[PDB]
RNA sequence: GUGGCCUAUCGAUCCUUUAGUCCCUCGGAAUUUGAGGCUAGAGGUGCCAGAAAAGUUACCACAGGGAUAACUGGCUUGUG
RNA sequence: GCCCUGAAAAUGGAUGGCGCUCAAGCGUGUUACCUAUACUCUACCGUCAGGGUUGAUAUGAUGCCCUGACGAGUAGGCAGG
RNA sequence: AAGCUCGUAUCAGUUUUAUGAGGUAAAGCGAAAACUUUAAAUAUGUAAGAAGUCCUUGUUUGAACGUGGACAUUUGAAUGAAGAGCUUUUAGUGGGCCAUUUUUGGUAAGCAGAACUGGCGAUGCGGGAUGAACCGAACGUAGAGUUAAGGUGCCGGAAUACACGCUCAUCAGACACCACAAAAGGUGUUAG
RNA sequence: GGAAUACUGCCAGCUGGGACUGAGGACUGCGACGUAAGUCAAGGAUGCUGGCAUAAUGGUUAUAUGCCGCCCGUCUUGAAACACGGACCAAGGAGUCUAACGUCUAUGCGAGUGUUUGGGUGUAAAACCCAUACGCGUAAUGAAAGUGAACGUAGGUUGGGGCCUCGCAAGAGGUGCACAAUCGACCGAUCCUGAUGUCUUCGGAUGGAUUUGAGUAAGAGCAUAGCUGUUGGGACCCGAAAG
């Protein structure tokens, strides 16, 4: 999968999430997959009547198979709706944005500011 | 040296009248002085079926499945040698993971420093 | 078309050399009608 | 993927209003057969013969059963020993009805066979040469 | 002892010819000449015929379509 | 690196205009601010899809209830009025 | 769509692994700058299995079609999704501009012919004072919030904000921009 | 030598100000604090108070103000515009009927099907009833004379929706419609082989080799109606130069 990030760089902003941001994401713009449907979490019966087949009971549980890669990442993975951020609440920056961030732009590998900004577009 | 109906083929050019110049296709004529070759080319998004002509010297045999047979052959070998005893076997090809931590030592190796001098 | 090496769609260039021989043929043919008559 | 009936035969719209709940409620396959065969057109609704279904009776282990035609049954003129089957089908031309009586059976309707075999036991479907046509 | 030798295209499905074990048909029925089929062969652009049977009209009538000429691309001036 | 010559006519005239010289000009850097039918959330209409439901006196069974995702349009095609 | 005929653990404008060809050379170094071995990804090709594999071993000791028998899921990389083909059958249309990427041939200059990717035509909305091709941008009806590209002296919503430098034009400059006039002239000014 | 603040980050830390929204309508769920009975900010807003009851809110309308909006229809894909039509009003004005074939859908009957050229009758161009014929179908193939579809349980294998048996359930087994692939059997035509008999040439027994047909191998058609496609008729309408 790094090729695919070097392919599609000029369009895409990425990094290494902390565990904070995870939990934040997964807490408040977390939403599931009931076969379809995009159905919100709010509750872990939802998620061990769906994930329970894989050892997974709770959203803890699904936290931490996320941030520690675990052996049933792909299914704890496509089981949530790829997540809907809003426009960073403090702007970006960058007077313009289409240049990578080494040069004082916005796409690219930050490596590290992912969670400055994730943390504002949530 | 038998060319066949069936097999696969390399070209090779040992002046640039056609620009193929290895694109992978199959045998299904052989003669004395020539061989009839087929290929799959991209026409708006459908692979169309050309055929072509082609002499002895510019072509060759391909080693496609090379891998495939002996990776075939070892994972029978590996599976009843699983099955033999008790085991985790695990018989997929990953790619390749991220590397993980290590200490690198300085004893023999203080950091010999360098500017862009250029030198 | 003899040493061309790949030819893009029997043999073919021997059609090509049959060709060849059959129009040399009809000429010195006719040739001989002309002498003829 | 057809889901109504496009005619106006009410008799036929109460099948359809049985076997829709039918096979909502009980999961036996032949229900579901059922229904999606209510939906088909005339053109795709052959009929069968007498003499196809005696065939069919006549293969091995299967000479007890119920035989079920959503179609017609028609009659046959070049057999001579019908068997006493019991059919249960939507039309019956005359022909076939007296054929079946006289050799002892009883001709039925689809109702009749929701009532006598609700998931469908010990039956059998049959459908007719269909691309015979043009 | 060298600075050359020769050349129309074209079909070849527009058709040349021939014979039959008891081959089949020819309108009411026979027989003999005759024709027509399908089964064989034997021939292939030598010998024909042509990619449409000629012009001119300024009174020239009807139905339609046409400009904008000096600005592609910063062009133009004094010395090949 | 900035600046001046480095040609080019003809009604009156154009960094869009006024105007601006430690700029309201040129290079660069740190921030704050303005604004699209774009992004997020919410309500209403419709389309599509997935579920539940004739059981009585309760009704519109082409019905009723629950949920989710979507909505540009010429030639042309289908459905309801 | 008319269409019901088959839904399979299969497909894909993607990556990875194996094998090819481009070989420029940066590899370096080859037994004497000739050698002939070698590093990454550079766009195209082929392949990566449950009608796939194993065992007795006929056909005239190698190879090809056999007989008969046996091995079901860590089932043979990643990522994403249950959606193509067969026949029946049918409405509209069928030869052109702009820009980008490579190749071929060019001349006073422009250029001419290719294949490929976007856009336009059928297309609104924000910005460039105005605009088919430029820069943003997933079009039902509304409320709140945040922003893209472009901007914050006045016209005009938004700092006559902060900080370091350079410039004086006898019609400066504030752009299609890294193009023609463009290579040179200047006792203008600055830094090397 | 001992500290501190800065900087980056984390808190399932605490506490203020402002703006928009209040969808849903008996109960059911997951929870929190409880000694417990019970309460709660936990599956979508309630409590208290005031004014007025009419042109006050709200609508329709005239104008003013701020910002926006190039004249309509048609015809050419580029200066994509230009070019052609439009003084205003009312009424008329353009994909219709028929004949022959075809796809699809509905209904009637079904190896059949079609009453209405005619006759009978009547409450009179209606409705009701009917005999004999004929079309299409139920059989093909050959240029034609002609010939004319069962070795078997109407066939062998490969899958194949469903059904029966065992199974706690997945699953296993048996049977298999329609349909598809392949090897067969039959019918016609072409090529051979050429008996029992013949009036001396008639006749074609038995067995083989390919190629071919919308062929057979327990029938599926006929009829009317509706939407439609092709062709002909003035054929969506007006507009012209002729013989």
């Amino acid at each position: 999968t790094l090729e695919l990030l070097k392919l599609i760089e000029p369009y895409v902003a990425y990094g290494y999430p902390s565990y904070s941001t995870i939990r934040q994401l997964v807490y408040k713009r977390g939403f599931g997959k009931i076969n379809k449907q995009r159905v919100p979490l709010s509750d872990n019966a939802i998620i061990e009547a769906n994930l329970g087949k894989y050892g997974i009971l709770s959203i803890d549980d699904l936290i931490h198979e996320i941030i520690t890669v675990g052996p049933h990442f792909k299914q704890a993975n496509n089981f949530l709706w790829p997540f809907k951020l809003s426009n960073p609440s403090g702007g970006w920056g960058v007077p313009r944005k289409f240049k990578h961030f080494i040069q004082g732009g916005s796409f690219g590998n930050r490596e590290e500011f992912i969670n400055k900004l994730v943390k504002s577009m949530n | 040296k038998v060319y066949k109906v069936g097999d696969i083929v390399d070209i090779k050019a040992n002046m640039p009248h056609k620009f193929y110049q290895g694109k992978t296709g199959v045998v299904y004529n052989v003669t004395k002085s020539s061989v009839g070759v087929i290929i799959n080319k991209m026409v708006g998004n459908r692979y169309l079926e050309k055929r072509l002509n082609l002499r002895v010297e510019h072509i060759k045999h391909s080693k496609c499945r090379q891998e495939f047979l002996e990776r075939v052959k070892a994972n029978a070998a590996k599976r009843a040698e699983a099955k033999a005893q008790g085991v985790a076997v695990q018989l997929k090809r990953q790619p390749a993971q991220p590397r993980e931590s290590r200490i690198v030592s300085t004893e023999g190796n203080v950091p010999q420093t360098l500017a862009p001098v250029p030198y | 078309l003899d040493d061309q090496w790949l030819v893009e769609v029997i043999d073919p260039r021997t059609l090509n050399r049959a060709e060849r021989k059959r129009l040399v043929k009809k000429n010195e043919k006719q040739q001989r009608r002309n002498m003829k008559n | 993927h057809r889901t109504a009936p496009k005619s106006d035969n009410v008799y036929l719209k109460l099948l359809v209003k049985l076997y829709t709940f039918l096979a909502r409620r009980t999961d036996a396959p032949f229900n579901k057969v059922v229904l999606k065969a209510l939906f088909l057109s005339k053109i795709n609704r052959p009929p069968v013969s007498v003499s196809r279904i005696a065939r069919a009776l006549k293969q091995e282990g299967a000479a007890n059963k119920t035989v079920v035609v959503v179609g017609t049954v028609t009659d046959d003129a070049r057999i001579f020993e019908f068997p006493k089957t019991t059919v249960a089908a939507l039309r019956f031309t005359a022909g076939a009805r007296a054929k079946i009586v006289k050799a002892g059976g009883e001709c039925i309707t689809l109702d009749q066979l929701a009532v006598r075999a609700p998931k469908g036991q010990n039956t059998l479907i049959l459908r007719g040469p269909r691309n015979s046509r043009e």
